[PDB]
């Protein structure tokens, strides 16, 4: 380490909780049993991913719920075009038709 | 009583055909899409899945997302 | 509390306390099969002379199905195809009067054999309800037109020959 | 109903006098031992204790043991 | 009602003789195998056991595995 | 170990949990009271490999 | 609103105001700057200012 000065830091995973809306008093409460590791692998398998750097040349990642054609529950979602995905995900618009 | 399979507080016909959310006096109303009325008011038209409680599989409902009863 | 009677209901059909007869259980299963259709259907059948018999002799050595015309021997079953007469278990002989012959089987745990009986029952009372005036009732004709407009209804209900001739004549009716 | 003292799900006359388990279409049936029907099919005749939940005093009931609803 | 021994949500005769899952508008419906409708659409024909909640003894029932209500 | 340089790593068992579907809200919840070692010997005895 | 007109010390208050693009916050009452200063810090108007 004193010769080559190479030492870096990896990030293997992240633990963390979810906070949900309590319908009685409106308060948002952190459920310390559920974590985000049970959720993100369900987001990553049912959604399409679009990465975009048209704002400050910074990569902005979003995910849009699209249809998997070989799964009965996933063919119940509404049909998603690329244009409507660009509109509702980032903020594209057609002020004249383009 | 109206059918609602996923138990997300919004009926299945509105999720398949289209709905929107609109405060009227000081109270929030969830209502089906009407082209003659909600278009010129600048309201967005939502569709979602009638058999998923959360259409994007994240831990927030469709109802909470479109209404504002969410983590701010 | 409710878990113990939940367990007693999840084995309510499994245990049988008194049996002592193999060919008697088929009789009870045929009887509670046939009681599922409503009584008005059976009144309609018995009005024009309908007889329903429970035999255990299979329907080749049966005496009242012994000699009959060969085109009646191969009719359409619940699919639309034909079937050898050595393997049938239901028949509606209707030469002078309609006579239904049901072989006893375990109809409570065989829902495919349990459907040919219902198909032959609906075959028996068909022409009463379809043709109220010695011609097809116009409500049923509007139904046939509106079902032929769709496709899932068309390939569920209609036979293949009726499906192709319904467009060969272009709904000529 | 029928008496079942030990609460294992099989009545006391069958446990004292004999029973057997057969599969008919794809469904299992626990029935008393008739010596004409079940003898020729190679079925086994069981007996148990109407007072004990498991006659061998292990943690698996007589019903679970003869029916296969057990740790495999 | 219709019997269901293993309490998974599919009736017994459908598990023994054949079933499939179709989606008609945006709603999925578990229906028995009809070889005219379901064979033109290329659907799969399933059979399973009417008395196991999960036929392969894994912790996912037959209803979840065929209807997509499963860990993705 | 400096002379022969032989050291391997055996894997005796693996502990891990199961995540099941929840019918009321569609979420998938890891039950920390049931592991796969109660399940997998039942798969190994009723199946063909 | 941060304000230090009393003893030159910074005193921070927060007043619930309407977010116009979220349907739960468009139900809150309309908040003006005069009423915010009147109910949060203790301003008044004894004769009209
Ligand atoms: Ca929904
Ligand atoms: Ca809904
Ligand atoms: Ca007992
Ligand atoms: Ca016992
Ligand atoms: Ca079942
Ligand atoms: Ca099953």
């Amino acid at each position: 380490l004193e010769k080559t000065k190479q030492l870096r830091l990896d990030t293997d995973q992240v633990y963390g909780n979810i906070a949900t809306y309590n319908f009685e008093n409106g308060r948002v409460r952190v459920d310390t049993g559920s974590n985000w590791s049970e959720v993100l692998p369900q987001i990553q398998e049912t959604t399409a991913r679009i990465i975009f750097n048209g704002k400050d040349l910074n990569l902005v990642e979003r995910r849009i719920a699209a249809v998997n054609p070989s799964d009965p529950l996933e063919t119940t979602k509404p049909d998603m075009t690329l244009k409507e995905a660009l509109k509702i995900a980032f903020g594209f618009n057609e002020p004249n038709g383009n | 009583t109206v059918p609602d399979r996923d138990n997300d507080g919004i009926p299945d016909s509105l999720e398949v055909e289209g709905y929107t959310v609109d405060v009227k006096n000081k109270r929030t109303f969830l209502s089906p899409w009407i082209s003659n009325i909600h278009e010129k008011k600048g309201l967005t038209k939502y569709k979602s899945s009638p058999e998923k409680w959360s259409t994007a599989s994240d831990p927030y409902s469709d109802f909470e997302k479109v209404t504002g009863r969410i983590d701010k | 509390k409710t878990e113990k009677e939940k367990f007693k209901d999840s084995i309510n059909n499994l245990v049988k306390t008194e049996f002592t007869n193999e060919t008697l259980d088929k009789i009870q299963q045929t009887q509670d099969l046939l009681k599922k259709i409503p009584k008005d259907v059976l009144e309609i059948y018995s009005e024009l002379g309908g007889e329903i018999y429970f035999t255990d002799i299979d329907l080749v050595e049966h005496k009242e199905l012994q000699d009959l015309s060969e085109e009646e021997k191969n009719s359409m079953n619940s699919r639309g195809e034909k079937v050898p007469f050595a393997s049938r278990f239901v028949f509606e002989k209707k030469r002078e009067t309609p006579k239904l012959i049901i072989n006893i089987k375990d109809y409570a745990i065989n829902s495919e054999q349990s459907k040919e009986v219902y198909y032959e029952i609906g075959k028996g009372i068909s022409l009463d309800i379809i043709s109220k005036d010695k011609s097809l009732d116009p409500e049923f004709l509007n139904l046939i037109k509106s079902l032929s407009d769709d496709s899932d209804s068309s390939d569920l209900l209609f036979s293949q020959k009726f499906k192709e001739k319904l467009e060969l004549n272009n709904k000529s009716i």
